[PDB]
RNA sequence: CGCACGGAGGCGAAGAACCACAGAUUUCCGAAUGAGAAUCUCUAACAAUUGCUUCGCGCAAUGAGGAACCCCGAGAACUGAAACAUCUCAGUAUCGGGAGGAACAGAAAACGCAACGUGAUGUCGUUAGUAACCGCGAGUGAACGCGAUACAGCCCAAAC
RNA sequence: ACUCGUACGGUCACUGAAUCCUGCCCAGUGCAGGUAUCUGAACACCUCGUACAAGAGGACGAAGGACCUGUCAACGGCGGG
RNA sequence: GCUUUACUGCAGGCUGUCGCUGAGGACUCUCACUCCGGGAGGAGGACACCGAUAGCCGGGCA
């Protein structure tokens, strides 16, 4: 048959790429030698086209002007600090070790100095639970307990723009506009609505998958479709 | 480095090279690794010199152990070009051998003794 | 008596033992950070180089080349093929890695010609070979009785036509009797069955 | 369209090639321009 | 005073035309090389990769072409087997790299008519559709030797 | 590539606004988890064989399978008497 | 052309083993190797990646 849509994706053609040239900033934590003597002032609050969430323009002491992944409650004029000795207030960034347990955090680093990887989407947050000289246990937004190096930096507070998901798109056009700002092909044609040549579920006199939807982890691309290595399906039991 | 098991102090090296110079003018000296190797094998070697900046090291790797199973004393020189100059060459030398000194036998003997002590 | 060279040779008989082993473990760290073709001032295996024709003279060049280990980096068929021709994984190229190394070196030095080459080890994913190249235009070589032969026009791009030692062995020309029916005088004249 | 100096030279040449075999060549050879090109009926290159 | 037999005019005994050899001139693009460009343009140029090196592009090299031939790599399918998978078509078509006037091969870690024998290598004739391979099906398929052609034998590494 | 992205994400599928709802079935097939025991290749190892080798056998045993469990808004099923 | 528990194979995934690969049937370490860090250095570590091979799955494809 023909390559399935999921296979066309990987080639990285225009249709599947994110409108990168239209994006504003790669939101990473600043690098500080040590000491913490790095503070800046929020100069503006802007919309981030890559995340449908606000972002903050900060002007640092040493003349550096950069956009920052903004937590809720950050405003123009506010002074933010980054470093070991940073104050424990919303919007500041310091290593997990300097953060008091039980405090909501966002933009958590996976490896110390990577600029942040976890809890960055609208209104989310990680929960710093356990401290130690060896490991800082953080609960990610998915509910998972993550063991991290206490040296991994993070920002105090929950990510801004919380509740974005609360409102329905209502119409195709609204989804369309959002989709145009992402690396995604939309709308979505169901496999079962296609011809056999185009998809493992295509074909038939009526619409139905011709086999069980639960596919093995070992299935090759072009065949891995439907419910991937599902431990279970449905709602009952 | 892989063939170097001890560090020769700058002052000892100076004495050694000076002895080599009076060795070429008085007695006899062999220049070059191939000619040095044969001295050790033929037993006509009294003191062999080995540079430490030899690249590749394969060229001189064998000198130490070969010397040991021949009773022939050996000393390390930091630079290849200094050994070549001391031997009287316009070019450098990875290894040299004092084949029978001369009006330096006193000093050479001491240098050999100073090295055995230096282990 | 034994030449000093015999000691370099003897060391290389077992590159995984003794001082040489420690040398390789150290060197390869630097080599893996070097490029595809690196010109080196002196051969790593002096005895082998001299044995193959190397001379500490003007116009004689040496370069270390790294080439990946393994079989053919082959693409699977994109049209009809009988089962026999559907393979990908087990297919290996007909030119040995050493020969690939020689060509990569010669390309790097377009004006030079390959004289010979030899192995200097490998790690888990690549092999290194040092190639001896010669400047057929330098008068220090045009006047050398032992090397001037390489200056002739018919020796141009000798490596690309398999006129190299590794080229000739890989072409099955080693044997002069049984087994060389389809190799001598050339693979092509024998219908490509060698 | 915007013609370049080189394109212009070529168009000029094509126009010149589009002339007729002079009257005297007929007499000299004791008796056709096989490359007569009309702007509408024919098509030039580029 | 080309093909080309017009008109006008001119050249040639200061030996023209014409032919041979040698030299002069030889725009732009073109490997195309200062940079860019559908043959033009912009402000000194071996661009790029290399060898030597007075370490300065100072001295040099490579690039691209050519009717096929030649050498080194990559390598189908129709087809045949009265289907078809190994096999066959075939190492063919086609593709990548490269030399020359011819390539390639070549002075035995050979042969093995086993010998008290031959004596570098191509090629031609033969050996022979033989030996060998093969759903032991269809098909596939040498060599030594011999008769010829032409003949040529040497240089390093190391020891010292 | 997704991605100047990080679970309020984005990938892979099914259904197809709202309203009232969405029953029973895990035997087969699929996916997934577990597994005393059974089965389970090659290398290395042991026995035999061979002055070596081919080869025969053994021991150990991964994923997988048997076996057990979960799962139908998973493929699907919801009859005769 | 298409399908599949048709025949035969081929990618791909999983898994053992060998090489890279090192020191003291469960374990410690650091030196290759990998990742993070501008750097200092940190994490991981003879595993993983990669090369080779073996078993299972394998109309994704011929
Ligand atoms: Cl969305
Ligand atoms: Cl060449
Ligand atoms: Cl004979
Ligand atoms: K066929
Ligand atoms: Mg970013
Ligand atoms: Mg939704
Ligand atoms: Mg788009
Ligand atoms: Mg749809
Ligand atoms: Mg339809
Ligand atoms: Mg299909
Ligand atoms: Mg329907
Ligand atoms: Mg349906
Ligand atoms: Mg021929
Ligand atoms: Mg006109
Ligand atoms: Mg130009
Ligand atoms: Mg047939
Ligand atoms: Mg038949
Ligand atoms: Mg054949
Ligand atoms: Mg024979
Ligand atoms: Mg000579
Ligand atoms: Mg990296
Ligand atoms: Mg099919
Ligand atoms: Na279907
Ligand atoms: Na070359
Ligand atoms: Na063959
Ligand atoms: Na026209
Ligand atoms: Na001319
Ligand atoms: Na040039
Ligand atoms: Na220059
Ligand atoms: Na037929
Ligand atoms: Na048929
Ligand atoms: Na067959
Ligand atoms: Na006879
Ligand atoms: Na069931
Ligand atoms: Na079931
Ligand atoms: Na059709």
């Amino acid at each position: 048959g023909r390559r399935i849509q999921g296979q066309r994706r990987g080639r990285g053609t225009s249709t599947f790429r994110a409108p990168s040239h239209r994006y504003k900033a790669d939101l990473e934590h600043r690098k500080v030698e040590d000491g913490d003597v790095i503070a800046g002032t929020v100069v503006d609050i802007e919309h981030d086209p890559a995340r449908s969430a606000p972002v903050a323009a900060v002007e640092f002491e040493d003349g550096d002007r950069r956009l920052i992944l903004a937590p809720e409650g950050v405003g123009v004029g506010d002074e933010l600090q980054v470093g070991v000795s940073a104050e424990i207030a919303p919007g500041n960034t310091l290593p997990l070790a300097e953060i008091p347990e039980g405090v909501p955090v966002c933009n958590v680093e996976s490896s110390p100095g990577d600029g942040g990887k976890f809890a960055r989407a609208s209104g989310v947050n990680a929960q710093l639970l356990t401290h130690d000289r060896n490991v800082a246990v953080v609960k990610l937004p998915s509910g998972e307990m993550k063991r991290l190096d206490p040296q991994c930096r993070a920002t105090i507070g929950v990510v801004a723009g919380g509740g974005r998901t609360d409102k329905p798109f209502v119409k195709a056009g609204n989804k369309h506009h959002k989709m145009k700002a992402r690396g995604t092909k939309w709308p979505n044609v169901r496999g079962v609505a296609m011809n056999a040549v185009d998809h493992p579920f295509g074909g038939g006199g009526r619409q139905h998958p011709g086999k069980p939807k639960s596919i093995s982890r070992n299935a090759p691309p072009g065949r891995k479709v439907g419910d991937i290595a599902s431990k279970r399906t449905g709602r009952g039991g | 480095p892989v063939y170097v098991d001890f560090d020769v102090p700058a002052d000892l090296e100076d004495d050694a090279l000076e002895a080599l110079e009076v060795a070429r003018d008085t007695g006899a000296v062999k220049k070059g690794t191939n000619e040095t190797t044969k001295s050790i094998e033929r037993g006509s070697a009294e003191l062999v010199f080995v540079a430490e900046d030899v690249q590749p090291e394969e060229i001189v790797m064998h000198i130490p152990e070969l010397a040991d199973e021949k009773g022939v004393p050996f000393i390390f020189v930091e630079q290849q070009d200094d050994l070549g100059h001391a031997a009287g060459l316009e070019v450098g030398s990875a290894a040299a051998a004092v084949t029978d000194a001369g009006e330096a036998d006193a000093d050479v003997e001491d240098i050999a003794d100073k090295v055995e002590e230096l282990r | 008596a034994r030449s000093a060279y015999s000691y370099i040779r003897d060391a290389w008989k077992n590159p995984g033992d003794g001082q040489l082993a420690e040398l390789q473990w150290q060197r390869q760290q630097e080599w893996r950070n070097e490029g595809a073709v690196e010109r080196i001032e002196r051969p790593t295996r002096l005895d082998k180089a001299r044995s193959q024709g190397y001379k500490a003279k003007q116009g004689v060049i040496v370069a270390r080349v790294s080439v990946r280990k393994g079989s053919a980096r082959k693409r699977r068929h994109k049209a009809g093929r009988r089962s026999k021709r559907q393979g990908v994984t087990r297919i290996t190229r007909r030119k040995d890695i050493q020969r690939v190394a020689e060509e990569r070196a010669s390309r790097t030095f377009p004006n030079l010609r390959v004289l010979n080459s030899y192995s200097v080890g490998q790690d888990g994913r690549q092999k290194w070979h040092e190639v001896i190249l010669i400047d057929p235009n330098h008068p220090a070589i045009q006047n050398d009785d032992d090397l001037s032969w390489i200056c002739a026009d018919d020796q141009a791009d000798r490596v690309f036509r398999g006129l190299t030692g590794a080229g000739r062995r890989n072409r099955g020309l080693s044997g002069k009797g049984k087994g060389s029916e389809k190799t001598r005088p050339s693979l092509r004249s024998n219908g490509g069955k060698g | 369209g915007k013609k370049s100096k080189a394109t212009k030279k070529r168009l000029a040449k094509l126009d010149n090639q589009n002339s007729r075999v002079p009257a005297w060549v007929m007499l000299k050879t004791d008796r056709r321009n096989h490359k007569r090109r009309h702007w509408r009926r024919n098509d030039t290159d580029e």
